[PDB]
């Protein structure tokens, strides 16, 4: 289940 | 949050024109700027992302430019499917936000509306209500002003209007406005008039009738 | 092929809560952040919010203020939006859209569903009254007369209008309905015809309101004024 939404994940960190 | 402003809010163009639409962000958003196209009743379509990257399946007369706060969508040679509404959208930071949209419609020569008025029907009057309808037929450009006057008193809050989509064959618009009163109020007054202002009219046009005529 | 399909829209009373859903195909749902966007009738696109691919994180438009909640189920691969304390101006089409993909350089909001319409109303299903818009000297220009029908006080949308059972299409304008303060819709349909035809030709508007099974065929008679 690899995380593909890098843009959103970066903003959530 | 980040406000996106677009300019112009609407414009008219012809097939083969070069069209430019701008988007301005209230904060620096680097290149994290997208452009969308939307046709009536359809989901929007992603055209551009990362300010200048054309999306797969999108014709390449579309191109985007800009970085930071000022962005431009250019349509190099306008084609029939490109008459639509365009939105910019930033994904630099949460919350994501959209611009208000820019509508591109088809340019044609100014055409004044033909103005018509319809009294209420006896059937509706028997039910206790009077609706009066004003029709502005086949005009261009879309901007038009309807004013309702009842014995020369301007009416507020008791009328509604809507406008058709631009006609595919003659590129005009039409508009319908309904003034609605109770039957008791309708019978207090004599003259019912619709007054129309439009670029194709050198002076506003009034259509009217007398109740009971 | 990427596909997203929203479900669950419809008419709902103000104050209630409504859960809409989004089902997907053509990609691994659990890999993506997921977004909702809304569009009120005649208005612009408005971002609602996002939930991270694992469900741990969410972010909302400034205006939501806790009133809408996004959830997801990475076993059935469904996205949800729960809208609470609904009010009349919540009426809007809601779109689900996929988050970004760094591998394919796909931005957030590349792929969208078709939308589902949420209509917030206290009104009850009612078929329209159909009133003539009679041709008269007040609706003539040159040698053409305008006439029509006023399709009034129905709920919910839509109605359809034809003229003379579809035989008459040239010069017809059927307008978008307006929502009256009563919560019922009102719509007009007009047609321009030769003034010389009014004495011999019958003009009938055929009105269909399928939510109420109303079918009305209203003959539009001329006036002498
Ligand atoms: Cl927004």
């Amino acid at each position: 289940p690899s995380k593909r939404s890098f843009i959103e994940d970066l903003l959530f960190n | 949050d980040i406000q996106l402003t677009q300019s112009p809010s609407s414009l008219s163009a012809s097939i083969g024109d070069r069209v430019t639409i701008t988007c301005r962000a209230s904060q620096d958003i680097a290149n994290k700027l997208a452009w969308f196209q939307q046709a009536p009743g359809k989901a929007p379509k992603s055209l551009i992302y990362a300010a200048s990257r054309l999306q797969s399946g999108v014709p390449s007369q579309f191109s985007g430019s800009g970085s930071g706060t000022d962005f431009t969508l250019t349509i190099e040679s306008l084609q029939a499917g490109d008459f639509a509404t365009y939105f910019c959208q930033q994904y630099d930071s949460f919350p994501f936000t959209f611009g208000p949209g820019t509508k591109v419609d088809v340019k044609r020569t100014v055409a004044a509306p033909s103005v018509f008025i319809f009294p209420p029907s006896d059937e509706q009057l028997k039910s206790g209500t009077a609706s009066v309808v004003c029709l502005l037929n086949n005009f261009y450009p879309r901007e038009a002003k309807v004013q309702w006057k009842v014995d020369n008193a301007l009416q507020s809050g008791n009328s509604q209007e809507s406008v058709t989509e631009q006609d595919s064959k003659d590129s005009t618009y039409s508009l319908s406005s309904t003034l609605t009163l109770s039957k008791a109020d309708y019978e207090k007054h004599k003259v019912y008039a619709c007054e129309v202002t439009h670029q194709g009219l050198s002076s506003p046009v009034t259509k009217s009738f007398n109740r009971g005529e | 092929e990427v596909q997203l399909v929203e479900s669950g829209g419809g008419v709902v009373q103000p104050g209630r809560s409504l859960r809409i859903s989004c089902a997907v195909s053509g990609f691994t749902f659990g890999s993506y952040a997921m977004h909702w966007v809304r569009q009120a009738p005649g208005k612009g696109l408005e971002w609602v919010g996002v939930m991270s691919s694992d469900g741990h994180n969410e972010y909302y438009a400034d205006s939501v203020k806790g009133r809408f909640t996004i959830s997801r189920d990475n076993s059935r691969n469904k996205l949800y939006l729960e809208m609470n304390n609904l009010r009349v101006d919540d009426t809007a089409v809601f779109y689900c859209a996929r988050g970004s993909d760094y591998v394919d350089d796909s931005p957030p909001l590349h792929y969208w569903g078709q939308g589902t319409l949420v209509t917030v109303s206290s009104a009850s299903t009612k078929g329209p009254s159909v009133f003539p818009l009679a041709p008269s000297s007040k609706s003539t220009s040159g040698g053409t007369a305008a006439l029509g029908c006023l399709v009034k006080d129905y709920f919910p949308e839509p109605v359809t209008v034809s003229w003379n059972s579809g035989a008459l299409t040239s010069g017809v304008h059927t307008f978008p309905a307006v929502l009256q303060s009563s919560g019922l819709y009102s719509l007009s349909s007009v047609v321009t015809v030769p003034s010389s035809s009014l004495g011999t030709q019958t003009y009938i508007c055929n009105v269909n309101h399928k939510p109420s099974n109303t079918k009305v065929d209203k003959r539009v008679e001329p006036k002498s004024c």
